[PDB]
């Protein structure tokens, strides 16, 4: 179980660590999260009492380094930093751990929540996704614009999502254009599968992040790239066993894990009735479809 | 954007335009069989693709050979009508290739522009104006290559004839918009009207009769007439 600690809390707050959350108040001694699962990617994110304008947050792996949060008053955010200096940091969470300034993270032994919603999310390729180099972490906003977006202005704080386009080039085959917009098997499984992500893992892990983004942050290119993904597993007639099995689990954690209030905004219409009950694999998604039902059924 | 009314006068500027009509692309007559169930037989189609400025019509034939062993053939005519299209692009020398390719139904814009990839700066555009193009099978000569061809074939006509030696191409496409309302509003008394008088031919090389400028607003005024009762005795106003 690993600890990211905090120097202080000087402005009011609320901290979200992976599907919880605290608030904190201005200036509350405050001293950090402990009890944090090894094995999983973590996301600790912020929103602030005065400017619920941007969250922010930080994508970590305490199998990476040592990290902890330092509030900059110039800058005005609650930063992610790295402390090169392991005995120090020991000595630092001790303290803190010894004069109970921390929050537990608060997992329930029975639930595997998380896990499943972050079972191929991977850092190294969110790193990928969030270029900057220097840091084991990745920071991520509700503004931040996605490459295809940019497409349609800052580089360097983009989200480097693949590509989708289904009215495309890469998309459509010259001779096959009917065939290949219609049924998109040749574009999922040659050119994005064997092409680009190489494996179907790699693929979820990009989707499970996209929803993750969409939904802790707001982001909006993020909600896209997710429907995307989706919709091009949906719209092939072929299309491995294993992964429509894994799909309609991953898709199940994800609609179960949203909070109602936000579905509004965070689900398209017109992605999840096509691929629910117009797509080759309308019949493919049991889980999935049977919680949409019971949870969206207004949506449908 | 879509193509309007407010937008009209566009169609008649300097950059190269076509419609693109997929209503006569598949034809069928509905039959019963012997067993008394419902079955289709296919007649030869044609796309209607038209420059409206110069009144060019590139005629391409669709043999009904083309739907043979195919099914969903009315999503296939759709894809069909968008290869022909492009095939008809690529052939066209660079600077006779058009900027906007408007089409007259909105089905027909995803199966052009993934036809047309290649070509990122060719628009593909829907129109909001009900155009009469599918009454030109109601034109006899159109019709009569249609149903005599055996084999695929693009025909090329002008379908102004020589108006435009004494009208612009604005009136000219109000002029063909007016008789092709009026042949798919009432074909018989839109016929009636056009050959009534025995003495007004319509040339070898021609589509519609020799009429002088004062025979063609008496004929407009007829047209005009009919639209508007065929709209009564259909409304009873
Ligand atoms: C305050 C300070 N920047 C230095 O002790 C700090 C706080 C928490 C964890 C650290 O590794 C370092």
């Amino acid at each position: 179980m690993n600890t990211v600690p905090f120097t202080s809390a000087p402005i009011e707050v609320t901290i979200g660590i992976d599907q919880y959350s605290f608030n904190v108040k201005e200036n509350q001694p405050f001293h950090g999260i402990k009890d944090i699962p090894i094995g999983h990617v973590h996301v600790i994110h912020f929103q602030h009492a005065d400017n619920s304008s941007m969250r922010y947050g930080y994508w970590f792996d305490c199998r990476m380094g040592n990290f902890y949060i330092q509030y900059d008053p110039k800058d005005g955010l609650y930063k992610m930093m790295e402390e090169r200096d392991g005995a120090k940091f020991e000595n630092i969470v001790h303290n803190f751990k010894e004069r109970q300034m921390m929050v537990s993270y608060p997992k329930i032994d029975e639930d595997d929540t998380w896990y499943n919603l972050t079972e191929f999310v991977q850092m190294d390729k969110i790193r990928k996704i969030v270029r900057k180099d220097e840091n084991q972490f990745s920071y991520v906003d509700s503004s931040m614009t996605t490459v295809q977006e940019n497409e349609l202005s800052d580089p360097a704080h983009s989200l480097n999502y693949t590509v989708i386009n289904f009215k495309s080039r890469e998309a459509i085959r010259p001779g096959h254009e009917m065939e290949d917009f219609l049924d998109k098997s040749y574009y999922l499984n040659t050119v994005m599968l064997q092409g680009i992500f190489k494996n179907s893992s790699n693929y979820f892990g990009e989707l499970q992040f996209a929803f993750l983004n969409a939904m802790f942050f707001g982001n909006y290119g993020s909600s896209l790239q997710w429907h995307a993904m989706i919709e091009l597993i949906c719209s092939s007639a072929t299309v491995p066993k294993h992964m429509l099995d894994k799909l309609d689990e991953i898709l199940y954690y994800q609609i179960k894990t949203l909070p109602e209030q936000y579905s509004d905004i965070l689900l398209n219409e017109r992605v999840w009735n096509i691929c629910l009950y117009s797509s080759f694999q309308k019949n493919s998604l049991h889980n999935t479809e049977k919680i949409m039902e019971n949870k969206y059924p207004e949506l449908l | 954007g879509a193509m309007n009314s407010s937008n009209y006068a566009e169609l008649f500027n300097n950059d190269i335009k076509l419609f693109v009509d997929d209503t006569n692309v598949y034809r069928v007559t509905v039959h019963k069989t012997f067993e008394g169930n419902v079955a289709t037989k296919a007649i030869n189609g044609c796309i209607f693709t038209l420059n409206p400025k110069t009144g060019h019509l590139f005629l391409k034939i669709i043999h009904t050979s083309v739907w043979a062993g195919q099914k969903r053939l009315s999503q296939l005519a759709k894809w069909k009508t968008a290869e022909e299209v492009s095939a008809l692009v690529r052939s066209l020398p660079k600077e006779e290739q058009p900027k906007q390719i408007i089409v007259t139904r909105k089905a027909m814009l995803d199966p052009l522009e993934v036809h047309m990839l290649d070509f990122p700066n060719i628009a593909i555009r829907p129109t909001e104006l009900r155009l009469p193009f599918s009454a030109a099978m109601s034109i006899d000569k159109l019709s009569d290559v249609v149903m005599k061809a055996t084999e695929p074939q693009m025909v090329l006509f002008n379908i102004y004839d020589d108006w435009l030696d004494r009208i612009s191409s604005y009136t000219a496409f109000s002029r063909l918009t007016l008789l092709l309302r009026a042949l798919k509003t009432n074909e018989e008394s839109a016929k009636m009207i056009l050959l009534s008088d025995p003495t007004i031919t319509i040339k070898s090389y021609h589509l519609w009769p020799s009429f002088t400028d004062e025979q063609w607003i008496t004929i407009e005024s007829q047209m005009r007439d009919l639209i508007l009762t065929e709209y009564g005795r259909k409304y009873n106003v």
